[PDB]
RNA sequence: CCGGGUGUUACAGCCCCGCCCCGGCAGCAGCAGCUCGCCGAAUCCCGGGGCCGAGGGAGCGAGACCUGUGUCGCCGCGCU
RNA sequence: CACGGCGCGUCGCGGCGCGCGCGAGCGAGCGCACGGGGUCGGCGGCGAUGUCGGCUACCCACCCGACCCGUCUUGAAACACGGACCAAGGAGU
RNA sequence: UAGUAGCUGGUUCCCUCCAAAGUUUCCCUCAGGAUAGCUGGCGCUCUCGCCCGCAGUUUUAUCCGGUAAAGCGAAUGAUUAGAGGUCUUGGGGCCGAAACGAUCUCAACCUAUUCUCAAACUUUAAAUGGGUAAGAAGCCCGGCUCGCUGGUGUGGAGCCGGGCGUGGAAUGCGAGUGCCUAGUGGGCCACUUUUGGUAAGCAGAACUGGCGCUGCGGGAUGAACCGAACGCCGGGUUAAGGCGCCCGAUGCCGACGCUCAUCAGACCCCAGAAAAGGUGUUGGUUGAUAUAGACAGCAGGAUGGUGGCCAUGGAAGUCGGAAUCCGCUAAGGAGUGUGUAACAACUCACCUGCCGAAUCAACUAGCCCUGAAAAUGGAUGGCGCUGGAGCGUCGGGCCCAUACCCGGCCGUCGCUGGCAGUCGGCAGAGCGAGAAAGAGAGUGG
RNA sequence: CCGUGGAGCAGAAGGGCAAAAGCUCGCUUGAUCUUGAUUUUCAGUACGAAUACAGACCGUGAAAGCGGGGCCUCACGAUC
RNA sequence: GUCUACGGCCAUACCACCCUGAACGCGCCCGAUCUCGUCUGAUCUCGGAAGCUAAGCAGGGUCGGGCCUGGUUAGUACUUGGAUGGGAGACCGCCUGGGAAUACCGGGUGCUGUAGGCUU
């Protein structure tokens, strides 16, 4: 069977990327998490120091508890039939901010600022995401070049 | 040229069985509401709607409904969802409580709204009970391959109307 | 493609949606033949997407209508250029054959390949269909109808509807 | 009569091409009941064959000045 | 033409829309029916010692179907094991 | 003493409803247990007749990766071949007393190139896929507490109070929660991916679906294939598959072709064949030559230097080694073959006479044939079939499953549906009707 | 003089590392005392190993800081 | 236009050679009493201001190498899902969607934050 060991099968997913080997750029440590950003995970193996087990590689948590160098974050693990909500402590290198809630929160503040404004006119607007819809009739103007034909090719060999 | 708008109502008939169907395929049937062989249903269309019906091609046979077909199949095989019971559509009433905060208050408002997809075309069509339609009349071409190749599977675009006359 | 009963001649044109890139794509246009319109922009598809970069995702059919016989009433003799898929290997082939529409000549075209080389239409690609002279003609199969007094009999009649007296008491003749 | 050759309207015809009101006239997806289509808010009418008939007190009007009846509700009509 | 009274008509844009009163939101009868699941206010024969009815059940014929059960087993008709037949007794207290 | 048995065998009525596992971890554990998982029963807390949530699904955003592919003129490791430089060294020689002084060289070396590779290589790098978000537990304000952090009522956190509902993607659907708990812990098969193995109806994995636990139509037969899953019936229509007879359906004046087998062929799984060949036949590709008259076929020529040089005992063209010339010519090769030891002789290439329009190849692909040998007599299911009842492409019509549609009946579940209003000469017969609520009781003008 | 690591970091291999995690010196004993939480196998139980803290005593440095064993992945043991 | 101090992103910023640098600045540079450290005042530390852009550094150049970003390769390779498709097999074609990477050919060669100067 296989080995139980905490870095098994981790030669790619905690190596670093080509020609990116050496110091810690210092902008990931000056960044501030408070309680309750959504994060994403990515272990670097430069710093051995609080890396997280290989499962949560690629993950997103929510953190719970902010401390001198780590960060604790609880984040979803699918165990056989089951998910655990289990709280981790990763050191700071192996974190980021995950961009995914940043988007949603622009999105609310625009929306809610386009609901303040229109509400004296009275007119109506939409807030909805709605799906691609189909696509509208148009008119294809043909400038007085008809399309030319398309045939294909005979075969020929290459090789 | 004049290329005509990208239609926004499509007609849904399951044409396989129960048995041997991958998860992915049982989910998307499940929400498209064809649990059954020779069940039917109007889809509002949009890149939603277009990627789930992609996923389940092999086991529907889809296309774009005709206001005849929509008219016959209101009227013949039309049941609405009243209180969580399959009730037949035998008058207007039954309509007008189910609908009437949406202003659709007949027959003919129902196929309106059907037919040119309005603003509450989702309640409208949850509240149509899926269509029960009988086997084809005078057969298939191939259940198992894709219209294009033949079959019967798979996006026909008018010839849904075809199907529609000898299944209902 | 299902080379189901007699196929019919499509135009088909599209282009891919504008972009920032470019407003106004050309258009491309194709002869198609097929059993039905839904099957022609399939093939129509298929070919552009090997000619040109297009897919129909990121395209669109302009047009497609069938195209009708100019002359539906002349008998005429129509060379196909035709590409098609061996057991082993692909060959290009030209042939000729002899009737009254394009569509028709394109049909006799897919039921002989599936005759004599037991290809199917999934394998043959159709190049070109041209009206060809008979002067131009060289295969003798159509050559040998070029004549202005033309002249033969119908030898042996093997008698049909052989169930319907399906006792009888003659011997039947089979010369007329 | 046939075969071979020449050739360009002749004692047959064929194809293309500017116009003559797209020349004019029917007609038109034609019961010249098969030359090739897709359809029906741009669709109605009539007829034939087969199987079945489950359910069983729906009410009407009469007005505390009457007490009848069992063809009644919705819908579409007709007559006074 | 699912149009139909008189007015005060601005309830009004120029009349149509569209409001306020008119014992004040009460006209009645008959009749036909593509109308909340069939009725006939339609009929015809054969009936006393040779005839009527009796699904099933007794015997027989025919067409179609049809391998012997129980058990262990991935898999039993098995060239796997127990079983000639019948009665009584016989095992989660 | 009815000793123990993780091991065999057996384990007694009906109907109704629900319905599995052969997998995880531990065990002197491997024919067994315990524990999770899968099951059932019992409930309970709410919910709708504005809104909550949830999802084996998609959409819009946003991250995660090192497989398929590709690359070696990029790293590591393999690997073929020639080019150009030098003394940076070695090896055969050479002139040199010697001299990087010099001649070739063979090499190793360097620089550009070049052929082919990697499960334990990689700059790149998919598709499928794995997380997270898509609002009321949210945003925007005002104010308090802090022993923490503090240049700073700084930062952070917790508290109160107040204002905002267009409930902020599509689709679908009632949801949450708690006890007790049986059986199971031998599995097998299939598309795709995949390890060992020559291979196997072998051994071992991943995903999904099946069989086991499952009947039905088709594949003649059949645990798994194709269709489809089941209460008892009538009618209609189909799926897969079929329609000469067995055997329901083509008893269509079905369409176009291909194929002759003295071993024909005849439908997923599937039940039998390859390399190599055919002047059998049918298509197709490429190149030639033919009225300056071909292809056949029938006839005439097919010469000198020279019996060319090296050769062998003998080689005159015909065993051997290079070349292959000229004048004569309508043409003749220092020769295509047969022949002798050598000749000789015959014959061919090549050119002429007659004949007078199409003729040669080299490939390629269909069907058929050779390749093709096993033992009881023998199996496209059989009979049989060749203007097919075979093969390929196709059209109408038709046949039928327990599937689908309509109807009847039984039962189960749901509506936690309705009925105490049988309110009668003491009465007045309703609460089906699109719109939350009185056929309300009475007092004045 | 050139030298992106082609060396070294105890050991297998892989990852990581250049004014360092390598080499050489200086000083020391955070390999110390103590309660909890979390990750890894997982039943989400132990052992083992590991990660962030918190409370004392310290080491080192001018200091920010770093250190409660070895750069990380392994080197170990219930009841009585 | 540009420099210094501290930086962020870490080659569009690196590497090789060549040309030019006004003012400030950064440097090279001059010494070892003190502080400090070496075999050596070379380095480090300290005290200065005679000379110089020689070098560092800055800007620019190269049909430059590299790097970054495009086109081609290419709808090719590969690939989700489907078939009672082909083939004895090996494998291949089609339907429904996604869709690469070399060689080769183009373009570019640091942006920018805070504080303080010079260009009077
Ligand atoms: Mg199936
Ligand atoms: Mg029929
Ligand atoms: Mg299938
Ligand atoms: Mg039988
Ligand atoms: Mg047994
Ligand atoms: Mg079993
Ligand atoms: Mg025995
Ligand atoms: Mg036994
Ligand atoms: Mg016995
Ligand atoms: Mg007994
Ligand atoms: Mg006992
Ligand atoms: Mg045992
Ligand atoms: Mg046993
Ligand atoms: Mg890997
Ligand atoms: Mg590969
Ligand atoms: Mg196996
Ligand atoms: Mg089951
Ligand atoms: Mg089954
Ligand atoms: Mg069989
Ligand atoms: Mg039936
Ligand atoms: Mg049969
Ligand atoms: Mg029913
Ligand atoms: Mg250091
Ligand atoms: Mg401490
Ligand atoms: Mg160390
Ligand atoms: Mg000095
Ligand atoms: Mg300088
Ligand atoms: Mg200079
Ligand atoms: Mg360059
Ligand atoms: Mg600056
Ligand atoms: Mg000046």
């Amino acid at each position: 069977t296989n080995t139980k060991g905490k870095r098994r099968g981790t030669r790619y997913m905690f190596s670093r990327p080509f020609r990116k080997h050496g110091v810690v750029p210092l902008a990931t440590y000056m960044r501030i998490y408070k309680k309750g950003d959504i994060v994403d995970i990515k272990g670097m193996g430069t710093v051995q120091k609080g890396m997280p087990h290989k499962c949560y590689h690629g993950k997103t948590g929510r953190v719970y508890n902010v401390t001198q160098h780590a960060v604790g974050i609880v984040v979803n693990k699918q165990v056989k039939g089951k998910i655990l909500a289990k709280r981790i402590n990763v050191r700071i290198e192996h974190i980021k901010h995950s961009k995914s809630r940043d988007s949603f929160l622009k999105r609310v503040k625009e929306n809610d600022q386009k609901k303040k404004e229109a509400k004296e006119k009275g007119t109506w607007v939409q807030l909805k995401r709605q799906p691609a819809p189909p696509r509208e009739a148009h008119f294809v103007r043909t400038n007085g070049k008809e399309p030319e034909l398309l045939e294909p090719i005979p075969y020929e060999f290459m090789a | 040229f004049y290329v005509p708008a990208e239609p926004k109502l499509a007609f849904v008939i399951r044409i396989r069985g129960i048995n041997g169907v991958s998860p992915k395929v049982r989910k998307v049937l499940q929400l498209l509401r064809l649990r059954q062989i020779f069940n039917g249903t109007f889809v509002k269309l949009n890149k939603a709607s277009i990627n789930m019906l992609r996923i389940v091609e092999p086991y529907i046979a889809w296309g774009y409904p005709n206001l005849k077909s929509v008219n016959e199949l209101i009227y013949k095989r039309g049941y609405g969802k009243i209180n969580k019971k399959r009730i037949a559509l035998t008058d207007n009433t039954l309509i007008a409580r189910s609908l009437g905060k949406y202003n659709i208050i007949c027959m003919e408002d129902l196929i309106h709204e059907i037919y040119t997809v309005g603003k509450h075309f989702k309640e409208a069509n949850n509240f149509l009970w899926p269509f029960k339609l009988s086997s084809p009349r005078g057969g298939m071409k191939k259940k198992t391959t894709h219209f294009v190749e033949g079959g019967d599977a798979g996006n026909r675009e008018d010839q849904i109307n075809r199907l529609i006359r000898r299944m209902n | 493609m299902k080379a189901s009963g007699t196929l019919r001649e499509y135009k088909v044109v599209g282009r891919c949606l504008p972009t920032p890139k470019c407003r106004t794509p050309p258009l491309y246009r194709m002869r198609i033949f097929a059993p039905n319109h839904v099957v022609a922009k399939s093939r129509f598809w298929y070919f552009v997407s090997q000619l040109k970069k297009m897919k129909k995702s990121s395209g669109e059919i302009v047009y497609c209508g069938q195209v009708f016989e100019k002359s539906p009433l002349r008998v005429k003799n129509f060379g196909i250029w035709l590409r098609y898929d061996s057991r082993s290997g692909t060959h290009n082939m030209y042939r000729e054959y002899r009737d009254l529409t394009t569509a028709g000549a394109v049909t006799q075209c897919y039921r002989d390949m599936g005759a004599r080389h037991r290809a199917r239409a999934h394998s043959i690609q159709i190049m070109k269909v041209e009206e060809i002279a008979a002067s131009k003609c060289r295969r003798p199969a159509v050559k040998q109808f070029h004549d202005s007094k033309i002249k033969f009999p119908l030898p042996h009649r093997v008698l049909r509807r052989q169930h319907k007296p399906r006792f009888t008491t003659k011997r039947p003749n089979t010369f007329f």
